[PDB]
RNA sequence: UCUCUUACUUUUAACCAGUGAAAUUGACCUGCCCGUGAAGAGGCGGGCAUAACACAGCAAGACGAGAAGACCCUAUGGAGCU
RNA sequence: ACCUCGAUGUUGGAUCAGGACAUCCCGAUGGUGCAGCCGCUAUUAAAGGUUCGUUUGUUCAACGAUUAAAGUCCUACGUGAUCUGAGUUCAGACCGGAGUAAUCCAGGUCGGUUUCUAUCUACUUUCAAAUUCCUCCCUGUACGAAAGGACAAGAGAAAUAAGGCCUACUUCACAAAGCGCCUUCCCCCGUAAAUGAUAUCAUCUCAACUUAGUAUUAUACCCACACCCACCCAAGAACAGGGUU
């Protein structure tokens, strides 16, 4: 999976409180940042509910639990083609001869 | 005089079927500015120029303000997708009904066919449900409708509801123009 | 870029009330000449129309502060007049005026607005309609020239703009009591404190700071005297902002030889600004308990208000803790749904 | 190149996008200097009586020579803020779409296959 | 800077002078008070 | 059709050879800018420019060429119709 | 007003623009009732730029989505021997109305012929010395009660404009092209400062003078000249040009 290394999750009380814990943790990095280790850009401040942050070989997702009821990130990840979610959704073919019928 | 060259197009539909008659209890929406308004309350005698003719009552509910005229109430911001709105109508209305339904109402323009056609089909889809309760049996309804793929839909719908379906096309609008509109008179049910 | 230091006298600034008459644009319009060509040299009337009038909004910014901004008379942009070759006149643009966030617009008696909140618009005035056009009028029986009028000139209203400081918490008290310097202790906000009464003219908000990444809004105003209602001192005009907020800090000076009265005198005057307002709940906190006769007069303090006051020091911060916990519990408590 | 009044197919588990409609969805608008929107651009949708966002994602257009190409014109639908409005990507995004400038990560995160 | 023809004193501390060959009013207290012939 | 045009073929074209028109034409050794002419200058005034001579393109100017004149007025001019 | 324009009418639109600044955006300043962010007003600046749809013949306007902005004009309301003919215009017809009638109408509606082989003037590779948006760093800092939120310096991505090119992709195939690739470099003339007289202080100076400010220039490209058999050519209408060991 050509993505990342780590795939993190956390939670939070608030949408400021989301703000507060991404911003520190950018924050923090860039004084332990490698200098040739390039820089970061925080997403979706603009957002209510989600934030997201992307390291070199770690990504972050900061919500609140109602958007984690709603995506269900660590399903997806932990089993990729067997999810719930998956299986609802089936792929719509074409019939034969290319005739429609009512 | 009138307000907007809308007003005369309502002139050659009434003309030729007389749909407007003193003592006739109307319901326009989408009146504002109020040439709609102002061309139906000459014709009905709301505002009683005319002693021996009867009077009748003409309410105009739209998104956008409008000024006050003679022998016409309005009730304005309304929506008319939102039920809320509609039980203002009822009770200003007297007699519990209203006669007459004009809809010449139509959601902004965004310069898209198909896109403007689904909005304003679905909008008198609204007032097809909200007709029982605010139309009087046997009234006349009017409503402003582009041109497009479910033109024949809302047809088929009116013919289930209204003794007749007339397809009429202004002179006064413009021959280019794809606007057209459907009357529907003897309601039943 | 500095902050310039602010006089006492602030209020020459600060504005919480202003009446303002508000007009829309006007219609402008009419035309009414006519068309002239090489082969067919009569052509027809030719009047375009006029453009509408732009509407007025009180839009809510909250980088405005105070309604010193706002002017005593508004008049809306009027629409362009109606050109030859049937040439419509442009509507005017839509004039907007900045207003601060604890705003309320009253017109005739009754209010018309509370726009207590951020990006929230009201419509202060509707923009006049544009006149007709020659064009218009044109008939099988006429080919005849009238410009109808300019027409629907913008709508003249009268409203009184009025700020009401918006937090959870606003403190009142005697002149001289430190409610200005119980505010710069809690609180990072610098508000301008001195031995000389009434000061503190202008309404000042600091915010503070908890664990639950929540802020509580205290609010100071200047000092209040028995009476007020006959407009003696500096008034009960301030009182505006209290309305807003959700509980009281009674602040009470141990200087004087019967502070017990003290909040008898604050719950009086309360009532002749506004009967909710004594009933409304709150917090007695006594300051300046550093000095020796604050300490003497503590005991007859417990005998008359009771164990529930909390005792303080502005100057030295004692018992500042109490205060806090007891801010966040009453927030806790009637603040909530 | 994704343009005004192209046909689009919502590659979505949304509810608006999967919904059986009498119209295609078409491109109303480009957020772009020029017209053109390739991969990762977006671009406003007129669907089912309304407005929406998307994001295109993958194109019948060639591109870059490792770059993959679709056969369908895929895009999916987002909110102003920036949140999608599906929950799931069945169908595979290109890789590319990380390192492009932009609000990308929401998507990557609910896509399965990357090609 | 003000452009006016005619150029006026709103103070003490307001100073006339002739650079680059027009008049000009200075003011040290006040900034505002500032104008240029035109 | 367009975004947004491209490539090739044929016709034309351009060159060599043969045959050989038409409208048009006061005379011309026939420039640019500014002013004048109220508008309108290759030709008048003040500046500037400037060896001579073919061929290929273009259409801004020569109030460009060609017509049974579009419109308004006049004639003690006609004619058709009522 | 006028013996000045127009017998292939005029409005719009296409193409291509030239110019003015009273500057819509980008640049440089002064003031502010300029905390910062947006704003309000004035000086200076015309090198560059200034969107796409729907309705209507539209010029206008309204509506929708954008943008950095979607400027105001002039040019025979620029330009029809470069192009359309949608509206309004001749012969036909209808509705409504006038008129005894023939016929008419500043109304509504349908249809309706756009010629020219360029003689003269003018012109046909002068230079690009490239503009802008966004994102990140600073920094989430200064500032600010909080909410909010900078400037210089720097980095990356794009978009267009100009000049090229074909290794890939693409239309194609000894090649030519875009949908593809490569390159793209100076500053502004408004003010901010000292020292110092008339007027022994002070004062930026249509005082002598001293710094922002060079208050004017690049650098670059081209640059030899037989036979003018014939052939060939990435050169080309012809002519000329390059190669022919
Ligand atoms: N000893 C002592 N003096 C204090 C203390 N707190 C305040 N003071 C003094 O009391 C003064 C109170 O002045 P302010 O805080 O401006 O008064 P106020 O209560 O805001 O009322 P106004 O004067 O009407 O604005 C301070 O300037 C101090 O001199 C305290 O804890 N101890
Ligand atoms: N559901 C709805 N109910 C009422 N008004 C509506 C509406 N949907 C749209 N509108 C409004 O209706 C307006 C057009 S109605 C105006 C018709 C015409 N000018 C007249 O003479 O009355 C639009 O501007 C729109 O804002
Ligand atoms: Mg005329
Ligand atoms: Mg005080
Ligand atoms: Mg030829
Ligand atoms: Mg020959
Ligand atoms: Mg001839
Ligand atoms: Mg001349
Ligand atoms: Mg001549
Ligand atoms: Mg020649
Ligand atoms: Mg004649
Ligand atoms: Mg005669
Ligand atoms: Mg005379
Ligand atoms: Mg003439
Ligand atoms: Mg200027
Ligand atoms: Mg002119
Ligand atoms: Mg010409
Ligand atoms: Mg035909
Ligand atoms: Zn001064």
């Amino acid at each position: 999976m050509r993505y990342t290394d780590y795939f993190v999750i956390v939670s939070g009380t608030s949408t400021r409180h989301l703000h507060a814990m991404a911003f520190y943790v950018v924050k923090m990095y860039k004084h332990l940042k490698c200098k040739r280790d390039p820089h970061v850009k925080i997403e979706g401040k603009d957002t209510d509910d989600w934030l997201c942050v992307d390291f070199g070989s770690m990504v972050i997702h900061l919500m609140l639990p109602e958007t984690r009821e709603i995506y269900e990130l660590e399903k997806l990840w932990t089993l990729r083609s067997y999810d719930d979610q998956l299986a609802q959704i089936a792929p719509e073919t074409v019939p034969e001869d290319f005739i429609l019928g009512i | 005089s009138y307000r907007c060259r809308s007003a005369f197009k309502l002139l050659e539909v009434n003309e030729r079927h007389q749909i407007l008659r003193p003592g006739l209890r109307v319901l326009d929406c989408g009146a504002a500015p109020g040439a709609w308004s102002q061309v139906a309350v000459q014709k009905v005698n709301a505002a009683g120029t005319d002693p021996s003719s009867p009077v009748g009552f003409v309410l105009g509910v739209d998104l956008l303000h409008i000024f006050p005229l003679e022998g016409a109430t309005f009730l304005c911001p309304a929506d008319v997708t939102d039920p809320r709105t509609s039980q203002r109508i009822l009770e200003v209305l007297p007699g519990r009904r209203a006669d007459v339904i004009l809809s010449d109402m139509a959601p902004n323009a965004t310069g898209f066919r198909d896109l403007d056609h689904d909005r304003l089909i679905s909008l008198c889809l609204t007032l097809l449900s909200v007709t029982p309760d605010i139309l009087q049996p046997g009234g006349t309804f009017l409503c402003k409708t582009w041109a497009g793929s479910q033109s024949r839909r809302l047809q088929r719908r009116l013919t289930e509801e209204f003794q007749n379906v007339r397809i009429i096309k202004p002179e006064a609008s413009r021959k280019e123009s794809s606007e057209v509109y459907f009357l529907a008179t003897q309601y039943h049910g | 870029g500095k902050k310039l230091l602010s006089e006492k006298k602030l209020k020459r600034y600060f504005v919480d009330y202003r009446r303002v008459l508000v007009c829309g644009g006007n219609g402008g319009a009419g035309a009414s000449c006519f068309h002239s060509e090489p082969r067919k040299e009569f052509g027809g009337p030719d009047g375009g129309d006029g453009g509408n009038g732009g509407h007025v909004i009180l839009r809510v910014d909250q980088q405005v502060k105070s309604l010193s901004s706002v002017l005593s008379r508004y008049q809306g942009f009027s629409g362009e007049d109606g050109g030859s070759k049937n040439c419509f006149g442009r509507s005017g643009a839509v004039l907007y005026i900045r207003v601060p966030v604890g705003t309320l617009v009253k017109e005739g008696g009754r209010v018309v607005a509370d726009l207590s909140c951020v990006g929230d618009e009201y419509i202060a005035a509707l923009g006049g309609a544009g006149g007709k056009g020659n064009r218009f009028f044109l008939a099988n029986n006429n080919r005849a020239p009238v410009t109808c009028t300019p027409g629907q000139p913008g709508q003249q209203r009268v409203l009184h703009l009025e700020l009401k400081t918006v937090a959870h918490a606003g403190m009142v008290g005697f002149p001289n009591a430190g409610k200005s310097s119980l505010l710069r202790a809690i609180s990072n906000a610098r508000p301008a404190v001195a031995s000389y009464p009434f000061t503190t003219l202008k309404p000042h908000v600091g915010i503070v700071h908890y664990e639950g990444h929540l802020q509580i809004a205290v609010a100071d105003i200047p000092g209040i005297i028995r009476g007020a209602h006959q407009n003696r001192g500096l008034g009960s005009a301030f009182l505006r902002h209290i309305e807003r907020c959700r509980f009281l800090l009674f602040v009470v000076d141990l200087s004087q030889p019967e502070p017990w009265t003290q909040v008898d005198d604050l719950k009086y005057e309360l009532e002749m600004y506004e009967k909710g307002l004594s009933a409304r709940p709150h917090a007695i906190v006594a300051n300046k308990i550093d000095l020796p006769e604050a300490q003497a007069n503590l005991s007859q303090l417990r005998d008359h208000l009771g164990q529930e006051v909390i005792v303080l020091s502005a100057l030295t911060g004692e018992n500042l803790e109490q205060l806090l916990l007891h801010l966040k519990v009453l927030y806790d408590a009637y603040a909530e749904a | 190149a994704i343009q005004k009044m192209t046909r689009v197919r919502v590659v979505d588990n949304s509810a608006l996008g999967n919904s059986p409609y009498h119209r295609a969805p078409r491109c109303i608008h480009v957020y772009k200097k020029n017209g053109v929107g390739k991969v990762g651009d977006q671009i406003l949708l007129a669907i089912k009586g309304q407005k929406k966002k998307a994001l295109i994602v993958g194109h019948c257009m060639p591109g870059p020579r490792m770059t993959p190409r679709f056969d369908s014109n895929n895009v999916v639908l987002i909110e102003d803020n920036g949140n999608p409005v599906g929950t799931r990507i069945k169908t595979p995004i290109p890789t590319s779409l990380r390192k492009r400038e932009g609000e990308y990560s929401k998507v990557l995160a609910i896509a399965q296959n990357f090609v | 800077f003000k452009n006016k023809t005619v150029l006026k004193k709103r103070c003490k501390d307001c100073y006339l002078v002739k650079r680059r060959g027009r008049w000009y009013v200075y003011c040290k207290t006040h900034p505002r008070h500032k104008q240029r012939q035109m």
